[PDB]
């Protein structure tokens, strides 16, 4: 299906941001879930804490 | 986050809280709530009366 000398190129760039940005977003997920693995960890560390103190 | 509540275990990240949320415990056990219990008053028995 003929087309002009610079359509083809127009359109494999067009998935080329797209998939870079989108590859963004997945990094930026995991560090999110991060957060909530160090905040859940401080918790129970505060609370194993206060008992060590309490039964002393 | 379902498998360090369902005591069934979590991989990944959430990886060494598995060993925190073993000290807490499961039912009427808890490591961390018998250690007060080595520490209990010591009170006398029931014996049958006698005058």
């Amino acid at each position: 299906m003929p087309v002009l000398l610079g359509i083809p190129l127009l359109l494999r760039f067009l998935g080329f941001l797209l998939v870079t940005l989108f590859g963004y977003l997945l990094t930026f997920l995991k560090k999110g879930f991060g957060k909530i693995a160090i905040a859940i960890s401080l918790f129970l560390a505060l609370i194993i804490g206060l008992n060590s103190i309490l039964v002393g | 986050v379902s498998g360090l509540a369902n005591g069934n275990g979590a991989t990944g990240d959430f990886a060494g809280s598995n060993s925190q949320m073993a000290q807490v415990g499961d039912g009427d056990n808890s490591p961390l709530m018998n250690n007060f219990r080595q520490y209990l008053p010591s009170l006398p028995q029931s014996v049958e009366c006698r005058p």
